[PDB]
């Protein structure tokens, strides 16, 4: 089989910049190499076939080249509708093999997150369960860390989840969950969500609530 | 060209067999090769096999990685293509796409939207939905963020919308997470005129024909 490698895997560029995607085959594939664009929640779509043929309807800012074992996809000027993952495809021989893929991230100005904490719902309780929620939204860059602390003590029975870069402001949002039994939720008082945005601020961001209430 | 549509179940237990079907609208089905490509969440596509022209005799080739277990067939009489999978294993869990091969612009000039096939012996269980309103003596600005906890459900996916799409303003639906065999997910929205307006999240789980409207 022909093994396809792509590089780099991640790529951050400012809108308008020149971007270059690399793809290396492990055997000469001659001219048979394709590129597909796959946006979030969509089926891959054909961008270019046989190292350099644009397909119908694709913008001229795209071009391909290279030959034999090294190929390149180049975007002259990065548009925000070009944020996506990119796939390389070798098809001289069966089985046809795809490359590992490259993800493009539009770059922007730092942004500190809006943090928000939610105590359990009276309903979830009425069933002896209790999830505390912390929505950590619209931040940039992606690096960040959240910590839960019950009565000042760091804790762990947590669940995190980060979205993908938002198509509207290029930020990232994160959701962290702290699940406890009703009983344990009740034998404590001050729940806390502390986020540290390695950037935006030093004093870190804390949001809490007293179960008995302030 | 116009359209390629896949259909075919999603939750299946290990060892079982399954049949996905792909329908093609807007072009002479019979004059093209047709492919099945699959993609495990968080990874590149993987080519499965294809069935040839009417001219090449409708023969089939398969990626050795699966061969023996998967078979491909057409029903030229009604533009359908089929992928028959046998001895489904856990790693066969993925989104499966049929893709026309094409002439010149090829391979894969047109894909279908895909269908997820989940292979596991867990069971179809609906979600519990809890509203998330700002709590215990918490200040809050004029724009308040609210949310909905969609808990313990299986298998994916679920659908969350706000005020039946009417308030699609600042909405963030976070990717699911596997906590002990069940999916849990979160969704946030923003509203100025918080209280006096009414915000409701609409959750839906098809694998259980569940449609819930929790008001916050």
């Amino acid at each position: 089989d022909i093994k396809m490698t792509q590089s780099p895997s991640f790529l951050s560029a400012s809108v308008g910049d020149r971007v270059t995607l690399n793809c290396k085959a492990s055997q000469n594939i001659d001219k048979y190499l394709n590129w597909y664009q796959q946006k979030l929640g969509e089926s891959p779509k054909l961008l270019i076939y046989n190292t350099n043929n644009l397909q119908t309807g694709i913008p001229s800012r795209f071009s391909g080249s290279g030959s034999g074992t090294d190929f390149t996809l180049t975007i002259s000027s990065l548009q925000p509708e070009d944020v996506a993952t990119y796939f390389c495809l070798q098809h001289i021989s069966r089985p046809r093999t795809f490359g590992t893929g490259t993800k493009l991230e539009l770059k922007r100005a730092n942004a500190a997150p809006t943090v928000s904490i939610f105590p359990p719902s009276t309903e979830q309780l009425a069933t002896g369960g209790a999830s505390v929620v912390c929505l950590m939204n619209k931040f940039y860059p992606r690096d960040i860390s959240v910590k839960w602390k019950i009565d000042g003590t760091e804790r762990n029975g947590v669940l995190n989840s980060v979205t993908d870069q938002d198509s509207a402001d290029s930020t990232y949002s994160m959701s962290s969950t702290l699940s406890l039994t009703k009983a344990d939720y009740q034998s404590h008082n001050l729940y806390t969500c502390q986020v540290v945005h390695k950037t935006s601020s030093s004093p870190v961001v804390a949001k809490n609530f007293n179960r008995n209430e302030c | 060209e116009v359209k390629l549509l896949e259909s075919g179940g999603g939750l299946v237990q290990p060892g079982g067999s399954m049949r996905l079907s792909c329908a093609g609208s807007g072009f002479t089905f019979t004059d093209f090769y047709m492919n099945w490509i699959r993609q495990p969440a968080g990874k590149a596509p993987e080519w499965l096999g294809f069935i040839r022209d009417k001219a090449k005799g409708y023969t089939t080739e398969y990626n050795p990685s699966v061969k023996g277990r998967f078979t491909i067939s057409r029903d030229n009489t009604q533009n359908m293509l089929y992928l028959q999978m046998n001895t489904l294993r856990a790693e066969d869990t993925a989104t499966y796409y049929c893709a026309r091969e094409g002439h010149t612009a090829a391979p894969f000039d047109y894909w279908g939207q895909g269908v997820m096939v989940t292979v596991s012996s867990a069971q179809t269980t609906a979600p519990s939905v809890y509203p998330l309103a700002p709590g215990c003596g918490d200040t809050t600005s004029s724009t308040v963020t609210l949310g909905c906890l969609v808990k313990g459900y299986f298998p994916e996916p679920v659908t969350v919308t706000w005020n039946s799409g009417a308030l699609s303003s600042d909405v963030h639906t976070f990717p699911a997470v596997l906590q002990s065999g069940l999916y849990t997910l979160t969704s946030s929205v923003t509203s100025s005129t918080w209280p006096s307006q009414t915000v409701t999240c609409n959750v839906a789980h098809p694998a259980s024909s569940t449609k819930v409207d929790k008001k916050v």
